[PDB]
């Protein structure tokens, strides 16, 4: 026969975990999608020689677009 | 040898109370009233 199981309250831990997951995901799903879209459509730069008489900007010495920005 | 009158009487009273408590720990046919 079904008896009652005396446990401490699980409402508050569960609510905390849902809130933490919610906020972390709220801002971290857009970042994951943005990094994917950048990596797929923009991509990294390719190594090239410095053309004659040309002087690159300081950010043009890095290959990843996010690091460059 | 054995219990004293007060010992036996108190064990009987505590026994009745404990059995009522254990009986009332049972769930009714609807207890887990889950919300939608
Ligand atoms: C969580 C809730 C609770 C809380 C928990 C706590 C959470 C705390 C979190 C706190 C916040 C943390 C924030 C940190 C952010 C850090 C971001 C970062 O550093 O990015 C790094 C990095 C960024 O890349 P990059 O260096 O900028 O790019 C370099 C290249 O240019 C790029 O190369 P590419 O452009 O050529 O590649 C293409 C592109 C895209 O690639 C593709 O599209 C294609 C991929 C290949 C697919 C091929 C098959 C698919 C198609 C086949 C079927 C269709 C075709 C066939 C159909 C017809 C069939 C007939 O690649 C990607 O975009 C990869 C995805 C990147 C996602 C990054 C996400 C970071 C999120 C940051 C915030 C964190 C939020 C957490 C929650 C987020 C939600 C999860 O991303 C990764 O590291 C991804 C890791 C991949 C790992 C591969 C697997 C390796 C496993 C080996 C080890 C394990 C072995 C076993 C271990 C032992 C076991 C026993």
């Amino acid at each position: 026969k079904r008896l009652f199981i005396i446990k401490p309250s699980g409402f508050y831990d569960r609510r905390f975990l849902k809130l933490m997951r919610f906020y972390i995901l709220l801002t971290g799903i857009p970042v994951a999608i943005g990094i994917t879209l950048v990596n797929v459509f923009i991509g990294e730069a390719e190594l090239a020689d410095i053309p004659e008489g040309y002087v690159p900007e300081h950010w043009e010495y890095f290959k990843h677009p996010i690091s460059r920005w | 040898s054995g219990y004293t009158p007060d010992e036996k009487l108190r064990l009987q009273q505590l026994r009745e109370l404990r059995r009522r408590w254990l009986k009332d720990q049972e769930l009714s046919p609807r207890e887990p009233v889950l919300p939608p």
